[PDB]
């Protein structure tokens, strides 16, 4: 069976500093939305 | 200096191009 | 009135607001203080009857 | 999008390996078997739209039975797959494609039928993950906009071959229209947008969703980080958010609204430039759907969503 | 003059020149209009717009308070209302429309929905479909025969059959046609833009017989049991055979209607026969 990703919320540590600051911003940046889902800490940020 | 011209405007409710 | 009766508001509507004549006269006051009543946008002969 | 295209290729070439495993199925009785499996593996999916939820479990078990090895009633005589290794690999292929064909020739015409078909596809995917990879394989080829990836016009290959990549249905003679093609593409992702949010209730499943709602967040992110196509993007974006915007709002409270107060400011002006006034029908309704939701701060439940009343009567 | 004209603007009594309850359905009226009587003794009106991109329905007897429904079409029909049919099957307005690109669109509008308050519609109210390749041989006239069966007429002169198997899918049941062989003559070509003797009017008789009028005013008669040409009358060779000018009809129109077993036909001789 083929590889597929099964994470609802990606962990904070495994996520890059680029995407980390995207989730923490009050507004997104066009063309730079992270593909991975947000983490659990930032669901009310 | 104000000049009202309802004739030719730009649709404020439609995107450009 | 829908909140005080149990219903659900339209989607994306943030839930005793002033009677309409109160909010209307708030609008007239805000303009009057900004224009000072000496303006031609306060012709009392036409605006008071309206 | 190398990460996605690699995964895209895996499901594609891995389904092609399945195209090779049963080439022997391609005698007088051997043809009767092929039809009996192709028949007893696509009728049940066609009845999912036309049944009561109380009875909908009958089709799920009938698919699960036929596919797990047990026998199933097809016509008068009983059909089975036990000790039929090519018949087993043959039924998973036709089953996975029939789920997509139904999203192609029924969900396109009637948007409500996506949800009763999605729950059944979601439960079978859950019990048989190989069927799910075949479901993604056909969905991906027939609808590359669900990967998502926009195929580019290339030099060195014929034009007709390129139009098929875009998902245009072509007879040997000519290509299908655009209006009927946009409907086929819509219905296919409304089905997919329903699959990633619904879960088969019965069975007592310990584990996670097979193709979870996480794939719904990236899809929106992955099409908005690339330049939009003129008419497809504005259409498919709407009928995706209408189907899966509610389930995505609940899971990602603040991150989803940030993505929604973005399209209005940045991605919507982008669509106005690329599209002439003659075909603005996609972008114009993309805003009518939002303006309500934006001030309502809520996305309506998709019209046709399954409720508890459905599962009893 | 034994009759007079009474004009009725159904909105005349009201200030709003449009019903508050208007609903716009979308699919992924000043060019044709008609009325049709339904099971509930009510008349439904419909309009096909100038562009043949918009279909509109409203209840004759309740135009203002009742619901008008605008159904928007992805593209225009192949040949205006002549490529459109509307019949009440079973508690539903069944509407079929061959579109310009070749698609065959089906609409299912529940009777209830037409007289309800609802601004929403559930279930598959429309089906797109490509049963034949109309890119090569372009059709121009669609004629309803039954809930499952109806024939298509082509510009070149050929008839196509369209049989419904399940509830949705349609398949071409072709008719035997040897009319084309007049191509063999020096007076006609297959490739010619003229020479077509296409159908301009058509009626169903006793469920089985299909009476067609052609541009050269031939009355051909097709038996749907046989799917065979039974009759072929030249309507014009009866009256004064004018060698000067008989205007071969250059468009689909209402050139015949039958009552019981009688049948009137409109032939053009100074537009008067």
């Amino acid at each position: 069976i083929i590889a597929t990703d099964n994470v609802l919320f990606t962990p904070r540590d495994k996520l890059t500093v680029e995407e980390l600051e995207q989730f923490q911003s009050k507004k997104f940046t066009l063309g730079k939305i992270p593909l991975k889902p947000p983490p659990l800490e930032l669901l009310n940020v | 200096k104000l000049v009202i011209n309802k004739d030719m405007r730009t649709d404020l409710f439609s995107p450009p191009n | 009135e829908i909140v005080q009766d149990l219903p659900d508001l339209p989607i994306a509507v943030i839930a005793e607001p002033p009677l309409p004549y109160v909010y209307v006269s708030q609008q007239i006051q805000l303009i009057a203080h900004r224009t000072s009543l000496d303006s031609l946008i306060f012709p009392v002969n036409s605006l008071l009857p309206v | 999008q190398d990460i996605t295209m690699q995964w895209y290729q895996q499901l594609q070439d891995a389904s092609m390996q399945c195209v090779l495993t049963f080439e022997g199925l391609t005698d007088s009785q051997a043809k009767k078997i092929k039809m009996d499996l192709q028949k007893a593996a696509t009728i049940p999916v066609s009845q999912i739209s036309t049944i009561a939820g109380s009875k909908l479990k009958e089709i799920f078990d009938k698919i699960h039975s036929l596919l797990s090895g047990k026998p199933v009633q097809s016509g008068g005589r009983s059909v089975s797959v036990t000790l039929n290794p090519q018949g087993l690999d043959f039924v998973q292929y036709k089953l996975a494609e029939k789920f997509v064909k139904q999203g192609e020739e029924e969900v396109a015409s009637h948007h409500e039928a996506a949800f009763p078909i999605a729950v059944v596809a979601s439960g079978i995917w859950e019990l048989h993950p190989r069927v799910g990879d075949l479901i993604l394989a056909h969905l991906h080829k027939k609808c590359p906009y669900s990967v998502p990836f926009y195929p580019t016009f290339k030099e060195g290959m014929a034009l007709e071959d390129y139009q098929r990549m875009l998902g245009y249905q072509v007879k040997d003679s000519k290509v299908e229209q655009q209006d009927n093609f946009l409907k086929r593409m819509s219905g296919m992702i409304r089905l997919y947008a329903a699959i990633i949010q619904l879960r088969w209730p019965y069975g007592n499943r310990q584990e996670i969703h097979p193709h979870g709602l996480n794939h719904g967040w990236r899809w929106l992110a992955q099409i908005l980080n690339m330049e939009p196509l003129s008419d497809v993007t504005a259409t498919l974006l709407f009928d995706f958010l209408e189907v899966c915007g509610n389930a995505l709002m609940k899971q990602y409270q603040v991150q989803f609204w940030k993505m929604l107060i973005l399209i209005k400011e940045d991605y919507f002006p982008r669509i106005e430039a690329i599209t002439s006034s003659g075909q603005m029908g996609s972008f114009i309704r993309l805003k009518q759907f939002l303006e309500k939701c934006l001030q309502h701060k809520d996305i309506p439940v998709p019209k046709g969503f399954l409720t508890s009343s459905f599962w009893r009567s | 003059a034994c009759l007079s004209r009474i004009d009725a603007n159904l909105l005349q009594y009201y200030e709003k020149p449009e019903p508050n309850n208007t609903v716009d359905l979308y699919v992924s009226g000043s060019e044709y209009s008609n009325c049709l009587l339904l099971s509930n003794s009510e008349y439904i009106c419909y309009h096909f717009s100038s562009r043949s991109t918009l279909l509109t329905f409203y209840p004759l007897s309740d135009a203002y308070h009742g619901k008008t429904i605008n159904i928007h079409l992805p593209n225009a029909s192949m040949n205006q209302r002549y490529t459109l049919t509307i019949q009440e099957v079973e508690q539903q307005l069944l509407v079929n429309v061959i579109l310009k690109d070749g698609s065959f669109l089906t609409l299912q509008l529940p009777l209830s929905f037409l007289f309800s308050s609802a601004n929403t519609l559930n279930g598959e109210w429309f089906h797109l479909q490509n049963p034949y390749d109309f890119t090569v041989r372009v059709p121009h006239f669609l004629f309803y025969v039954s809930p499952q069966f109806s024939v298509v007429f082509l510009e070149d002169g050929g008839l196509l059959g369209l049989k419904k198997v399940d509830g949705v899918h349609y398949e071409p049941l072709l008719f035997n046609d040897n009319s084309y062989l007049k191509s063999l003559t020096r007076f006609f070509s297959r490739s010619s833009k003229s020479d077509y003797d296409s159908v301009i009017s058509c009626k169903l008789f006793h469920e089985r017989y299909l009476i067609v009028l052609t541009q050269n005013c031939h009355l051909k008669i097709w038996d749907l049991t046989s799917f065979t040409l039974i009759q072929d009358y030249d309507m014009v060779s009866q009256s004064d055979s004018d060698p000067s000018h008989f205007r071969k009809v250059e468009a689909v129109g209402e050139y015949l209607s039958l009552y019981n077993n009688t049948l009137v036909t409109l032939l053009p001789l100074e537009n008067g026969l």
